[PDB]
């Protein structure tokens, strides 16, 4: 995935 | 790359150590709401994609042996393992119905050089018992 | 090769010292954190989001209420130990 | 509110 | 109404609990060297435990002490973060 | 929302400490190449936007002192405090020059009943430093 | 390397 700020 | 691997058949196998009762020896008393947390803790991991099992009033011989026992195992097609401990604790070990066992002597057993089939895959430990008797007090 | 004690991680219930606070009728406040927040975000948020939501949730949400004035109006905090070496996704 |  | 004494507080150990860390006289200890490559890469655009997870697999894959030992020989080093925070950080925005 | 709040006038103060020189007496030696991980920290976290500080050779004292007294300044315009320990030590504890400290009592200065403006931000600390005398051997 |  990728966190998002 | 940047994440576990969680591309096996199985998620993991999931330990709860549930001990709600103890020996009188031990002076310590019975835990209510323990049980309340056991099932919603088996919820929960279970949706997650666990195979879990629970374990009431364990000995310490006993959680001794189902760690042992489960790092023993064939983990080649799980992705991870986790093992929740709910007791009655004091800093660096747990309560079992007769008495203490240090915590790194149940965690041990999954050490890298000790359990092959879980090398390189999360090895997760969630424990719910006291570490001491200070009390925080909080600020504003 | 690869060190022995990697890819632990450890969720404790309090930092070390200190009391785990159980209500009989509702359980353990880390437990009910944990549950819920699971319950919710356990298939889309990393392990350490989670656990960092936990410890929020488990700071704020609760304070002990008790006879004793020394037991009165506590706090908990939880403590997250990770040797983690990759982010943790409970899912696909 | 007990403790562990 | 109230907050823990003991929260927001996060420790970056080099090591876990009961171990050894490595230093090399020329080029520094494992953990830091590790920590600042990440920090210059990443310091502004990933959370601080996205850049402490990435230290340690750095740190447990790259390095391997030589030395002329068979007890200090190819020894490895995990390090180990302890968190009480309570938000994601972000260096930076 | 779900990260700490960074907008305040600067980011905050960074304390490094680096320990490279001890008594005889301590039967601590030289740890060269500290001096190669303090500059590369204070370069890195200056590029942070930290106001770095470096200590050397600092007696148990005067770690005590100084991080005391930085838990005293004025943080309301900071996002957050940072400190980075570079020395020699053992488990639950750091090395000054003099002898030995907890590192507990080095960081409870920052407790959030003791440094009422560093309340609700992230404190940090980085450590460099042994914490036993175990090597671990590696697997695989 | 050497230890710390």
């Amino acid at each position: 995935q990728g966190h998002g700020e | 790359t940047y994440q576990y691997n969680m591309n096996f058949e199985k998620l993991g196998k999931c330990i709860i150590i549930n001990n709600k009762n103890f020996d009188k020896v031990t002076g310590m008393g019975v835990r209510n709401g323990t049980d309340k947390d056991a099932e919603a803790l088996f919820k929960c991991f279970r949706s997650l994609g666990f195979d879990v099992i629970v374990y009431n009033d364990c000995s310490c011989a006993k959680m001794q042996d189902l760690l042992k026992k489960a790092s023993e195992e064939d983990h080649t097609n799980a992705a991870c393992f986790a093992c929740i401990l709910l007791s009655h604790g004091e800093e660096n070990v747990i309560y079992g119905k007769d008495g203490v066992t240090p915590i790194k002597d149940l965690t041990a057993h999954f050490r890298g050089d000790r359990c092959k089939t879980l090398l390189e895959k999360p090895k997760l430990f969630f424990i719910q018992a006291c570490r001491g008797t200070e009390l925080d007090d909080g600020i504003q | 090769k690869i060190p022995v004690e990697a890819d632990f991680l450890f969720a404790y219930s309090t930092v070390p010292g200190y009391y785990s606070w159980r209500s009989p009728g509702r359980g353990s406040w880390f437990v009910q954190a944990l549950c819920s927040i699971l319950e919710e975000h356990g298939k889309d948020l990393e392990i350490m989001q989670i656990l960092t939501r936990v410890n929020d949730r488990v700071a704020r949400h609760f304070e002990s209420q008790s006879d004793d004035p020394h037991f009165h109006e506590k706090k908990q905090i939880p403590c997250v130990v990770s040797m983690l070496t990759k982010e943790l996704y409970f899912s696909q | 509110w007990e403790h562990x």
